[PDB]
């Protein structure tokens, strides 16, 4: 997922796998 | 944003490692 476009769910699970256990947020505004 | 620039472009990881807890 590293050099591409993420739209909608797929950005989503790119931050999931990328920030692990740390979890994350995600704010479209 | 960052839901709109990834989309839109292409983030690097760290752009979205800036969005982990």
């Amino acid at each position: 997922f590293v050099n591409q476009h993420l739209c909608g769910s797929h950005l989503v699970e790119a931050l999931y796998l990328v920030c692990g256990e740390r979890g994350f947020f995600y704010t479209p505004k | 944003g960052i839901v709109e620039q990834c989309c839109t472009s292409i983030c690097s990881l760290y752009q979205l490692e800036n969005y982990c807890n």
